[PDB]
RNA sequence: GACGGAAGGGCACCACCAGGAGUGGAGCCUGCGGCUUAAUUUGACUCAACACGGGGAAACUCACCAGGUCCAGACACAAUAA
RNA sequence: GACGGAGCCAGCGAGUACAACCUUGGCCGAGAGGUCUGGGUAAUCUUGUGAAACUCCGUCGUGCUGGGGAUAGAGCAUUGUAAUUAUUGCUCUUCAACGAGGAAUUCCUAGUAAGCGCAAGUCAUCAGCUUGCGUUGAUUACGUCCCUGCCCUUUGUACACACC
């Protein structure tokens, strides 16, 4: 409820934001995926991307 | 959707793994195993893999209808716009992630780890592969951490022989 | 010698609009100025006024402490005890010259400044 | 292009500014060798004044040089807007200088003075002997006085 | 958690509306979709209301799963009284 | 009862080759068998879309690199023909992975 | 209309096409003459198989060469192994066997492409390494 | 099995020859270690740590230090209680 | 070689929605960067990414000198709620160490080495970084086990925490 619990977090780290874990290191942003590395790396085969080269 | 192609295919593969995802956490017990996603202009439809398909529907239509209900809720389809379809694979033996649930409710139950092994191993060879391995890492009832390995028949490791003719699964359990 | 702090003299800059400063200041001071100005230093200046006021008036104000190092102060206030944070330590700073338009965080050096070596 | 062969009249080494202004460097470049004076606002000066840049040193009439001075010290009458010149805007009078020879100096020394006395970040670091625009002292700087 | 009563009121009535509830990890933003109250609050409800059987949770991709048993709709039901024969989507209506 | 010709572009995406085919071939059945004006099935550069990440999870150890990759496919149709028919044939036939994307103009 | 014979030439990555019709005896690198094309020392190369067959035999040709890609001495190349190539079209479809021959035999006392279009294209630059084989540099301690 | 300043037989430009190209020298750049500090958060220490944690951090990050809030303590039962 | 002009040529990318992207073209400013407009949520528009390095005409000319641009001043913008402990950028002036680098040691055998850029990743703003392209394109091997390892075979081991 508090109005001076949140200052502004725009990007960077606030928006920019994880899209599995709620972590912040390692965000790959490429076609707005917002997927962590290590996730993508377990997942990306799923999602479409291989390891054709 | 209205985005870049390209984007949008990204988008609809993120979200069929989410989906993956899901099923995986929930249908444990209905005993799930792989997701399609088909996409006409009108109607989306999701085919959902299981072996215990009166759970998966639940009573007439129950646990299917609360899942698209939720489908739709998290990735903003408006009510009709989105469909599952639950049913069978004709071999339960060949699937990688079904076998993985069997294994891991053997484990839970309260089974031999070894024997669970086996058991899995010789309901792959009645279903009919060329051949499977089972990898049990971790502890096996000892304060050291060793790995396990359950062959028969033969394997393959490189290549495009790989893929399509191989199906593997990595599940986690959790004990005292 | 006197003091001149941009062109213009020292006695006319105690008490001066703010506007005519940033007129005469550094690009980066403008910008400061331009971006932000309702409800940003909340009420820093109204807190030296009160303090002013409570003054003997010959004699320097009560100190006020203050978190902004981001600061840049302007000609309104100086002879003002303005208490700068260091993360832990308020650090008193007197103004007189053009330290005007310039950041508070400047005079309260944050890290100790070193020992090192004793060779 | 010059055919002209030049008799003995002109003289190589010279002082103008007080400080020695060496012989045969190409005159916007026998001007850089004075502090304050720099390449292209030395070039830009010469252009102001109108002679011709490729020529010596020592050819220099006495008139020229004269000019080049003049144009160098009052800087401001002779189109040179602010994007030009040393002091801009300035913290003492509010007018723009091109200072030079011991001038520059001189001031940089009188604005650390003034940083000292007002006890500021960057006064602190001159005092100290230590690097002031951003800059890791884990390596850098350890060449000492 | 303490939440305004009314609001829960309405986050309850909705969820039977529904039988189904999302309100992601995204704690301390401005307001949920559907239902226009401050998320925390409406988590913290819906844990509660699981404590005891209920709903059901799954935490996957931080978005939060909620959808109730047929014991658990009744209770609801208690909770804000309603008639008889009022549904959530449990009891199936169109045609697949 | 209409009988309009629209002058209209349709756009497939993929990331199945196979599948895209089979489509376009479904397509070119359908031309022939209505008879109508078409610009052949148009290919074009299939943007290969690379995410360049380290394999390990720490960063500890050798520095390895790995390009995930996904080639994605466009290929596009343009049709000259009528309405209600031409909308409802442009539509039917669907193949698991590729996307049929029909525009508008008239 | 008379006919007249498309050509390509190709190295590293740079694209010339070569268009060999009947005329008055142009020799043309995008808008400009072969007395130009850029680098000066390296006019001679585009001019080489001029030189080779013999400048008689453009008496009654027209040539005009669209050149994108590469860099500078790779377009070049290309543009002179289209002309080649040109040549060696134009002979094929108009002329004669025994003449083709004669050309061939001509351009393989070099072989610099000329009719061969050329294989060594880029490797890919892996990790670990700023280049395609050189590695990166081992620190040790 | 390992190991041998053992023997044969083979290999390799993280081996060398025949050579490049340099770094190691200079300044800077970034990362360490070491010292300092309220804190300089940390994990890496032969390749296989040291432009590595995607680690090009002004808040965020975030872990550290100085301060100030907040309950996000479900639920169970006791008491409080209109 | 640097410094001016003036020639002129690339390939991977990436880029807008339920937000504030890549930005052209026309006027501002001497730069950076503003600004009204449109194109482009993609082979189309930015972008032929007119990219450097190079190419030609000059100017300078054995000089710690126009080589080097670190360090310092001072000023104008930009991103951001927030730039001081220069965020970066641009103009200025300031011109040090540095005359090809000890013992040492890395990397490399053909479109490779190196030079040279670019785009992407990070990203609000910043590349000296990585990751991928593409221009320019050598020299010398095609071999041996001497050093450093490795592989098997035999051999000897008072060693299996296995020569640390
Ligand atoms: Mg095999
Ligand atoms: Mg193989
Ligand atoms: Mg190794
Ligand atoms: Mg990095
Ligand atoms: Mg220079
Ligand atoms: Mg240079
Ligand atoms: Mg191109
Ligand atoms: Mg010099
Ligand atoms: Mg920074
Ligand atoms: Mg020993």
């Amino acid at each position: 409820e508090n109005v001076w619990y949140s200052h502004p977090r725009k990007f960077g780290k606030g928006s920019r934001q994880c899209r599995i874990s709620g972590s912040h290191s390692g965000l790959i942003r490429k076609y707005g995926l917002n997927i962590d590395r290590q996730s993508f790396r377990e997942k990306a085969n799923d999602i479409g991307f291989y390891k054709y080269r | 959707a209205i985005i870049s192609k390209k984007r949008k295919l990204v988008a609809d593969g993120v979200f069929y793994a989410e989906l993956n995802e899901f099923f995986t956490r929930e249908l444990a017990e209905e005993g799930y195993s792989g997701v399609e996603v088909r996409v006409t202009p009108t109607k989306t439809e999701i085919i959902i893999r299981a072996t215990k398909v009166q759970d998966v529907v639940g009573e007439n239509g129950r646990r299917i209808n609360e899942l698209t209900l939720l489908i739709e809720k998290r990735f903003k389809y408006k009510r009709g716009t989105i469909a599952l379809y639950a049913e069978r694979v004709h071999d339960r033996g060949l699937s990688a992630v079904a076998q993985a649930e069997s294994m891991k409710f053997k484990l839970l139950n309260g089974l031999a780890i070894r024997r669970a092994a086996y058991g899995v191993v010789r309901y792959v060879m009645e279903s009919g592969a060329k051949g499977c391995e089972v990898v049990i890492s971790g502890k096996l009832r000892a304060a050291r951490a060793k790995s396990m390995k359950f062959a028969d028949g033969f394997l393959i490791h490189s290549g495009q022989p790989v893929n399509d003719f191989i199906e593997t699964a990595t599940r986690h359990v959790l004990l005292r | 010698k006197t003091y001149s702090y941009k062109g213009v003299d020292l006695e006319k800059l105690l008490e001066m609009p703010t506007e005519d400063f940033v007129k005469l200041a550094p690009a980066r001071v403008r910008r400061k100025f331009a971006r932000g100005l309702s409800e940003k230093p909340a009420g820093l200046m109204k807190k030296l006024r009160a303090a002013k006021l409570s003054a003997p008036e010959n004699e320097k104000p009560a100190v006020v402490r203050t978190h902004l190092r981001n600061m840049i102060i302007v000609p309104e206030m100086i002879g003002s005890v303005v208490g700068v944070y260091n993360g832990k330590v308020f650090n008193q700073v007197e103004i007189r010259p053009e330290m005007v338009g310039h950041y508070l965080g400047e005079f309260s050096i944050t890290y100790t400044p070193v020992r090192h070596g004793r060779a | 292009s010059l055919v002209v062969q030049e008799q003995g009249s002109f003289q190589h080494i010279l002082r103008l500014l007080n400080t020695n202004v060496d012989g045969n460097i190409n005159v916007v470049y026998a001007l850089t060798t004075i502090r304050g004076v720099g390449r292209r606002y030395a070039n830009l000066v010469c252009k102001k004044a109108d002679v011709d840049l490729h020529k010596r040193a020592g050819e220099l009439t006495q008139e020229e040089l004269e000019r080049i001075v003049q144009i160098m010290q009052n800087p401001t009458h002779y189109k040179i807007p602010a994007w030009f010149l040393n002091r801009q805007k300035d913290v003492n009078d509010g007018k723009d200088y091109h200072s030079l020879a011991n001038n520059l100096e001189s001031k940089l020394r009188d604005d650390l003075e003034r940083l000292k006395k007002i006890r500021s970040h960057r006064g602190i670091r001159h005092f100290w002997g230590l690097r002031v625009r951003g800059q890791h002292t884990k390596t850098t700087g350890r060449r000492r006085a | 958690m303490l939440i305004p009563k009314e609001d829960r009121k309405k986050i309850y009535q909705h969820l039977f509306q529904e039988g189904v509830l999302v309100a992601k990890k995204d704690f301390n933003q401005p307001k949920h979709e559907e239902i226009d109250t401050k998320n925390l609050f409406v988590i913290k409800a819906l844990q509660s209301l699981t404590s005891k059987g209920f709903v059901k949770t799954q935490f996957s991709w931080q978005y939060y799963y909620y959808t109730l048993t047929e014991e658990g709709v009744v209770y609801l039901r208690e909770y804000l009284n309603l008639p008889e024969h009022i549904f959530p989507a449990t009891y199936l209506a169109g045609q697949s | 009862q209409e009988v309009v010709i629209h002058k209209i572009r349709i756009n497939l995406t993929s990331t199945k080759v196979k599948q895209l085919e089979n489509v376009s071939a479904n397509i070119i059945k359908n031309a022939e068998t209505f008879k109508l004006v078409k610009k052949g099935p148009v290919r074009l550069p299939t943007k290969v879309l690379k995410i360049s990440t380290r394999k390990t999870p720490n960063g500890e150890g050798s520095k390895t690199w790995d390009t995930y990759e996904m080639r994605i496919h466009k290929r596009y149709i343009d049709l000259e023909a009528p309405a209600h028919i031409v909308k409802r044939i442009t539509q039917i036939t669907i193949e698991p992975g590729v996307d049929v994307e029909v525009i508008i103009a008239a | 209309t008379v006919p007249s014979v498309q050509t390509f030439g190709k190295k590293k990555s740079a694209t010339a096409v070569a268009h060999v019709k009947a005329g008055k005896g142009l020799i043309k690198v995008n808008g400009s003459p072969i007395t130009l094309v850029q680098p000066e020392i390296l006019r001679f190369k585009v001019y080489e198989p001029l030189l080779l067959v013999g400048l008689d035999k453009f008496a009654n040709i027209d040539i005009r060469v669209k050149v994108t890609g590469g860099g500078h001495v790779s377009q070049v190349y290309a543009i002179r192994q289209a002309i080649a190539k040109g040549l060696v079209a134009y002979h094929q479809k108009f002329v004669d066997e025994q003449s083709k021959n004669e050309l061939k035999k001509a351009f393989t006392s070099y072989d610099r492409t000329l009719l061969i279009a050329d294989s060594r294209r880029p490797e890919p630059k892996k990790f670990g390494g700023r280049g395609a084989r050189s590695r990166f540099q081992k620190s040790y301690r």
